[PDB]
């Protein structure tokens, strides 16, 4: 992961994106409930 | 015949413009520089060590120097002076009550609002000269500067090995008579860089050009908001 | 002893010329002009700008068509504008880049330039060839050349820093006459109209009316403070306008033989360098060193008019011919045509 | 300073012996010249662009 | 999706990486019974004595999960591996994994705005500042050329930066439909990201070669400064998209997680830090003339700071002394708010600096006004 | 026109005292710095003191530094200088100097031999 600080805006763009936001995660919600390992 | 009229002019036009580039090329390249002395200063020996105005021109360091001196022109200066506002120095040279009218000239200079932006080369020439008179001791320095019997040698001062104290403070107190001057006012748009000189010394070439790097370089700082 | 004697005697015809003065002066113009209309704002308005100009602009002049102009500047080089359509007709690189003076010959086949060089020379722009080359070198003053103004394609009238004017044969390079009377470095020359007089203003805050033909000075004008550093005629040839260091222009009559009209104001500290008349004379422009040039009123001297357009010192301003646009040099290395 | 005074004092004596008209006469040329060309003047009275070469 | 693929892969290989370490390590030796190594559905553990709470960071699977935060697996003091209450079946803690609780979106918004607005008020003053560089002639000069190009970098970063923000971070179905369009957003967002780095170098150079070496000068050609600024940045860049095109072909090229981005940001890093040195020779040799003139010890440090403060937003030496978030979280929240505001304020810095408090500006449009 | 006109000095026994007096006209005295120069018997001119606008500023020559004392009274257009315990070598003609500009720090060329804005100087002569 790039940790540097030119890559600072990149990291709150690619979270933001993983976060719900207007139309929904791109990926489902990992389940960590009993079910689940 | 309208249109052949106008286009000879814009053509015309281009081939001054492009001989001006050239032209700008080597003013910005070349720095000039204008020599002040008086008659007794050592100045014209300067010039041999390298009309109204006399040129020289001299290379160091692949930089070129147009060096002016004034020829057949009365000594009242206040007209002609201003030509040389925007010289990269003034070089004036000074024998080391003649010591009098050389402080009062450079207080003109350093003062007057057009040549407020140069800085001046300070060349005390004339040490040779200025250390037999110590030595022997017969004119004193101290009848025609009554504070020099009080005067001290400062600590930053650097003389040579081969030197007595009376020869060093004498000197150094020329030169603090001059920085009295220059350090009175300003504000830091220009300074002066004192060297004790001699008409033979081949420094002295070498001592215009790391003043002029200098110069330039506090130019630059300042063009940055920086010094 | 005897200096005292001739000192004396010279001090006793200053009291009669000063008494002679002042019987003239019954009524000063001033109060003649109180009841004419004022000329009101006079809003000028910067129409070209020429660049090409390496460093300070030191002089410039009009060509008789109103329409080309030389500049001299301290780069070394005399350029030659067409003001309208602003492009440059000749670029003259000159021997000694310390030009302090420039002239347009009435004629329009030869311009004049001069400087710290003490050397008037003469460049031909008609050449057959096509390049301007050098047509003479006018040597023999012992001071820096302070201004030139040709009366015809063979003679021109130089003033030099070394107190005296001459007046020059062009084919033949000699000095045909030589002005002396001044005790300062002569600063600017102004030709009158039918070229038979001359003014010239100098460093002893004196102005002098000469005869071109005889030789001899036929007045002299004083009431300045400090050095005259501009000179003009009015159009009519019957007076002059000079600007000085003492930050003051002065209106002189040669017929009343003394002043008639200060123009200052105690916002203005800084000396005039170049001084102007419209072409009928109402308007008085002056160019000054806090890089403004004002328009006065020259007969109510009363300002009304500014022109603020330039960045450094104004050294220089010309009125055309036909009186249709005005130029201005600066150490800026600009000249601006006003409108 | 004596071959010097004798010049001052001799031109002083030809700017003495002037004839010198009355300033208001003088003023009153300069008036009268002014209004006689006043019109000519561009600078006075600033003329449309369609005769203004400059524009 | 391909982010799902990539989440198994690693899966697999911690799985077979762990299946190769319990085989390894040998049996636990203490009096107590231990609780037997074992393989979770995601993690690997190793031989836990009893009643003890075992701690391990969250794994990288999925963008959900924070590698910040613990799991944590309990062994029983009878020596069983704890069991879920609900199921009866054995059970490993990743409740505190979730990289999206409403703290940590809180703190992410505020960047989110500190940025937006960073870069608003940057292209505000950035337009203003070049439009007066550029309708003002008499300040023409190469500092002022070389400041307009600098100017229209950080005009065009903010520009890209605010439409990436708004038109593409907000927009989840654009984003898993995965088109052309956004990849080709951010190459152009990469592109002007570069060349607004290697523009900060080319002020460095400049200024490196006016005040420490050839000072004379008056011969610099700013074609090689057009070049190294807008030309060379497409190098890292072009190889970059293609090996991004090839190897890690994410969700519009969103994810950082990949080490094919310091193909850019290594050359950037390398670039500030050469600025880095340049600092320290100009601030070096400004000391020397402060000595030279008699300064004051005093008046020498208040002038040496602020020389190095004005110098540190030209040079983007932010970026050199803090190059690495710390680890911490107290430590990573203090750098985000420190690093955000310093970036995303950069060219807002700049243009008050180098324009607005410019004396020669300033004395410039003041006669303007007053003409 | 601008006129400088000195008075006083003439013969004096060594150690004695005498005063110069400048009464100015032709130009406003208030905006001008002034000067005092003297030219000795076969030697050239020199600058002996000078003093301010205001009279806030004052220097001397070093040979004349406790001796001479100048002073300025703009509302009578005058300048003074008080020469006391007077030496042989200060037999000189003494002239009053304007400088050339108004609310100018420089003074140029005060000193030249052919200066417009200079009195025409008074002797003094200090002999037994
Ligand atoms: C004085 C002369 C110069 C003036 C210059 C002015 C420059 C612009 C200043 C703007 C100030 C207002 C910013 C508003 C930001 C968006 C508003 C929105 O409601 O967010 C508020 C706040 C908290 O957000 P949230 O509730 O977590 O959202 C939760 C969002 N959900 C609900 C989606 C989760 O936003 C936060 O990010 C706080 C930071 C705001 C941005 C920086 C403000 C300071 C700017 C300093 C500029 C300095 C300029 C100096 C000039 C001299
Ligand atoms: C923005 C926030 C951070 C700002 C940081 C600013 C740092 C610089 C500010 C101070 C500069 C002057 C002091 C420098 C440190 C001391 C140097 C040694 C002591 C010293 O003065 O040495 C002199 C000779 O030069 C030497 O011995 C070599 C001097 C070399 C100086 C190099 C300076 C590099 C600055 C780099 C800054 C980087 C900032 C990064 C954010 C001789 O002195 P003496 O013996 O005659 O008298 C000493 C009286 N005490
Ligand atoms: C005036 C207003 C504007 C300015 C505001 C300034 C505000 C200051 C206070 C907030 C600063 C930012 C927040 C703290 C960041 C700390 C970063 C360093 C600490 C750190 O973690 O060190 C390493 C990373 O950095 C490293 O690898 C070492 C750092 C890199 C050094 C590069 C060369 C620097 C030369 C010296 C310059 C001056 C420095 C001081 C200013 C180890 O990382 P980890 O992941 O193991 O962390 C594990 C947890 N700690
Ligand atoms: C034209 C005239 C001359 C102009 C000269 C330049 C002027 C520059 C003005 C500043 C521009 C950059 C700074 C932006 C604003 C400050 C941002 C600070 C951090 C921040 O986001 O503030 C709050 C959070 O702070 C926190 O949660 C605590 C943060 C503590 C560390 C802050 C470190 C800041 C370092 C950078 C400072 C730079 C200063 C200038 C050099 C807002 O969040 P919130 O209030 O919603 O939170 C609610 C939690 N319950
Ligand atoms: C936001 C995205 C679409 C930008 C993509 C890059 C190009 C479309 C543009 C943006 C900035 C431009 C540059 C902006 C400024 C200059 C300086 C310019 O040179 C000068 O300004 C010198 C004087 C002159 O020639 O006018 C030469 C073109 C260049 C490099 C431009 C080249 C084309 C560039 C790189
Ligand atoms: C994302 C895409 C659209 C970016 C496209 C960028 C190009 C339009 C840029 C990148 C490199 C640029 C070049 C970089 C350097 C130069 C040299 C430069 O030379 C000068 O101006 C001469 C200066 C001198 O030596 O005095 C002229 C522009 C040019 C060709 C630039 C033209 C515009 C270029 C090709
Ligand atoms: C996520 O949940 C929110 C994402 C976003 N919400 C917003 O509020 C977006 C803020 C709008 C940005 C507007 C900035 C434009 C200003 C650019 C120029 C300003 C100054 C320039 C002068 C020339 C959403 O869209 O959902
Ligand atoms: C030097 C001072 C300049 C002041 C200029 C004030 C206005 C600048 C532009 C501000 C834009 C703010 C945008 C906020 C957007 C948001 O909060 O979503
Ligand atoms: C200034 C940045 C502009 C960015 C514009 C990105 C979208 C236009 C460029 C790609 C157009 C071709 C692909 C469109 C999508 C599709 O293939 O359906
Ligand atoms: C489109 C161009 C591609 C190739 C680019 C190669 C990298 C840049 C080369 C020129 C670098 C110049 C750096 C500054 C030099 C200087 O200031 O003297
Ligand atoms: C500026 C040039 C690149 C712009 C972005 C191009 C994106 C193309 C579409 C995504 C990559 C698709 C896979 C390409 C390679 C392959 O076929 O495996
Ligand atoms: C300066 C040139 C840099 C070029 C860098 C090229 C890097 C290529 C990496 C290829 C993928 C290697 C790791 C395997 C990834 C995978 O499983 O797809
Ligand atoms: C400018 C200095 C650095 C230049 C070389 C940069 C090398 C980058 C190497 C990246 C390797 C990436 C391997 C595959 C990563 C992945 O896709 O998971
Ligand atoms: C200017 C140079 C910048 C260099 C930036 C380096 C950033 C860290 C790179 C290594 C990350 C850890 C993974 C290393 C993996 C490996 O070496 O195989
Ligand atoms: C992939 C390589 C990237 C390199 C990025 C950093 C480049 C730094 C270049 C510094 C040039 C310094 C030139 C000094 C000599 C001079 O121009 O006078
Ligand atoms: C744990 O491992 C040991 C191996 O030493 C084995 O004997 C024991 O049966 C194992 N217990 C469980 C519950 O798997
Ligand atoms: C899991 O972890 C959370 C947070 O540490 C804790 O509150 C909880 O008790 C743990 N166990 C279960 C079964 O949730």
């Amino acid at each position: 992961k790039c940790n540097t600080a030119t890559c600072a805006t990149q990291r709150l763009a690619n979270f933001l994106v993983h976060s719900s936001k207007n139309f929904g995660p791109i990926l489902p919600p990992t389940n960590v409930g009993s079910n689940t390992y | 015949d309208q249109r052949n009229e106008e286009k000879a002019q814009r053509e015309a036009n281009k081939k001054i413009e492009k001989q001006l580039q050239k032209d700008k090329q080597v003013y910005r390249a070349t720095h000039r520089l204008l020599l002040l002395g008086a008659g007794e200063s050592g100045k014209n020996t300067i010039v041999k060590q390298m009309s109204g105005i006399f040129e020289t021109k001299f290379q160091v360091d692949k930089v070129n120097f147009h060096m002016f001196d004034v020829g057949a022109q009365r000594d009242e200066r206040r007209k002609w002076i201003q030509c040389f506002n925007d010289v990269t120095a003034i070089i004036f040279v000074v024998a080391s009550n003649r010591l009098q009218a050389a402080l009062k000239l450079f207080d003109s200079i350093w003062n007057n609002k057009w040549l407020r932006d140069t800085s001046v080369i300070l060349f005390l020439n004339k040490q040779d000269l200025l250390a037999e008179k110590v030595l022997a001791g017969k004119s004193k320095i101290e009848d025609y500067f009554p504070e020099f019997a009080r005067y001290t040698t400062p600590e930053d001062a650097t003389p040579e090995p081969g030197e007595d104290p009376r020869v060093t403070r004498a000197k150094y107190f020329i030169r603090d008579e001059f920085l009295r001057i220059s350090t009175a006012s300003g504000d830091g748009r220009h300074y002066c860089y004192p060297h004790f000189t001699c008409a033979v010394d081949t420094e002295n070439i070498r001592r215009v050009f790391n003043d002029c790097r200098d110069i330039i370089q506090r130019m630059h700082l300042r063009q940055y908001e920086l010094l | 002893s005897e200096l005292d004697q001739l000192r004396q005697e010279a001090e006793q015809l200053k009291n009669q010329i000063r008494d002679a003065r002042k019987a003239c002066a019954d009524a000063t113009l001033s109060q003649i002009t109180n009841n004419i209309d004022p000329v009101g704002r006079i809003q000028m308005r910067t129409r070209r700008t020429l660049r090409g100009h390496l460093a300070k602009i030191y002089a410039m002049h009009w060509g008789t068509d109103s329409r080309l102009l030389v500049s001299a500047s301290q780069d070394g080089k005399l350029i030659i504008w067409d003001s309208y359509t602003t492009n440059k007709v000749h670029a003259i690189p000159l021997r000694s880049s310390w030009v302090m003076t420039c002239a347009y010959a009435p004629s329009g086949n030869y311009v004049a330039c001069g400087g710290l060089d003490n050397i008037c020379s003469i460049y031909n722009l008609k050449t057959r060839e096509g390049n301007v080359r050098v047509s003479r070198e006018l040597a023999g003053h012992t001071g820096y050349l302070s201004c030139c103004r040709f009366l015809d394609d063979n003679q021109i009238v130089t003033s030099s820093g070394d107190t005296t004017c001459a007046l020059w044969d062009i084919e033949t390079g000699q000095q045909t006459t030589t002005f002396t009377g001044h005790t300062g470095d002569v600063m600017s020359l102004s030709l009158a109209p039918d070229t038979r007089l001359f003014v010239s203003g100098a460093c002893d805050a004196s102005a002098k009316l000469w005869d071109v033909r005889e030789g001899m000075c036929r007045q002299t004008f004083t009431g300045h403070e400090s050095d005259i550093n501009a000179i003009c005629f009015f159009p009519n040839g019957n007076a002059f306008a000079t600007g000085s260091d003492d930050a003051t222009c002065r209106l002189f009559d040669l017929r009343a033989d003394q002043e008639l009209m200060t123009y200052s104001h105690d916002n203005i500290i800084c000396g005039i360098t170049s001084v102007s008349f419209s072409k009928s004379g109402r308007l008085l422009l002056a160019g000054y060193d806090d890089f403004n040039c004002n328009v006065w009123d020259a007969l109510k001297a009363d300002r009304a008019g500014v022109l603020a357009g330039h960045d450094n010192r104004v050294s220089c301003l010309g009125v055309t011919d036909d009186g249709m646009a005005v130029a201005t040099g600066s150490w800026d290395s600009f000249l601006k045509i006003w409108n | 300073s004596i071959a010097q005074a004798r010049k001052l004092v001799e031109q002083l004596k030809m700017e003495a012996n002037i004839d010198r008209i009355k300033v208001s006469k003088a003023a009153a040329d300069l008036m009268a010249y002014c209004e006689a060309h006043a019109k000519e003047d561009p600078l006075l009275t600033p003329v449309p662009a369609s005769e203004n070469p400059f524009r | 999706p391909f982010l799902y693929v990539v989440g198994r892969k690693k899966m697999m290989d911690a799985q077979y990486k762990c299946y190769d370490r319990m085989q390894q390590l040998p049996a636990y030796q203490g009096e107590g019974p231990y609780c037997n190594r074992t393989w979770d559905g995601w993690l690997c553990w190793d031989d836990t004595p009893a009643g003890v709470l075992s701690y391990q960071f969250c794994p990288d699977y999925f963008p959900d999960f924070d590698p910040s935060e613990k799991v944590t697996k309990y062994c029983d003091e009878k020596g069983v591996w704890f069991k879920h209450p609900e199921n009866n079946r054995t059970w490993s803690n990743y409740t505190m994994c979730n990289a999206f609780t409403p703290e940590k979106l809180k703190n992410a918004y505020v960047l989110y705005y500190l940025a937006i607005v960073g870069h608003s008020l940057s292209i505000f003053t950035l337009v203003i500042s070049l439009g007066i560089f550029v309708f003002f002639r008499s300040l023409g000069c190469q500092r002022v050329t070389l400041h307009k190009n600098m100017f229209l970098t950080y005009i065009l970063n903010s520009m890209i930066i605010i439409i990436h923000l708004v038109e593409v971070v907000p927009n989840g179905e654009l984003v898993r439909r995965d088109p052309v369009s956004c990849k080709i957003l951010h190459f152009f967002h990469q592109y002007m990201m570069a060349c607004n780095y290697f523009w900060m170098l080319c002020e460095g150079i400049y200024l490196h070669t006016l005040i420490v070496v050839a000072v004379f000068t008056e011969k610099q050609r700013l074609r090689w400064y057009y070049l190294l600024g807008w030309g060379f940045p497409l190098v890292p860049t072009t190889i970059h998209a293609i090996t991004r095109a090839v190897y890690f072909n994410d969700n519009c090229w969103l994810s950082v997680e990949t080490h094919l981005l310091y193909i850019i940001h290594g050359p950037v890093m390398a670039a500030l830090v050469v600025n880095f040195f340049f600092l320290l020779n100009i601030v070096r040799v400004l000391v020397t003339k402060m000595r030279e003139t008699h300064e004051a010890e005093s008046h020498m440090y208040l002038k040496a700071v602020k020389a190095t403060m004005i110098l540190v937003p030209l040079l983007g030496i932010q970026f050199v002394v803090f190059p690495w978030r710390p680890s911490n979280k107290m430590l990573g929240k203090i750098y985000d708010y420190v690093m955000h505001s310093l970036i995303h304020f950069q060219g807002f810095f700049v243009a008050t600096i180098y324009c607005f408090c410019n004396n020669e500006v300033q004395t410039t449009v003041k006669r303007q006004w007053a003409q | 026109q601008v006129q400088l006109q000195e008075s006083g000095g003439g013969l004096v026994q060594p150690g004695g005292s005498l005063r110069l007096s400048c009464a100015a006209s032709g130009f406003t005295f208030s905006n001008y710095k002034m000067n005092w120069v003297r030219q000795a018997p076969g030697k050239g001119l020199e600058w002996v003191s000078d003093i301010s606008q205001s009279g806030a500023s004052i220097s001397y020559t070093g040979s004349v530094k406790g001796r001479f004392t100048i002073s300025r009274d703009n509302a009578k257009n005058t300048l003074y200088l008080q020469m006391n315990s007077l030496k042989p070598e200060d037999t000189a003609v003494y002239y009053c100097a304007r400088c050339p500009a108004p609310f100018t720090r420089d003074c140029f060329d005060v000193t030249s031999t052919t200066y417009a804005y200079r009195g025409q100087g008074t002797q003094v002569t200090v002999s037994s």
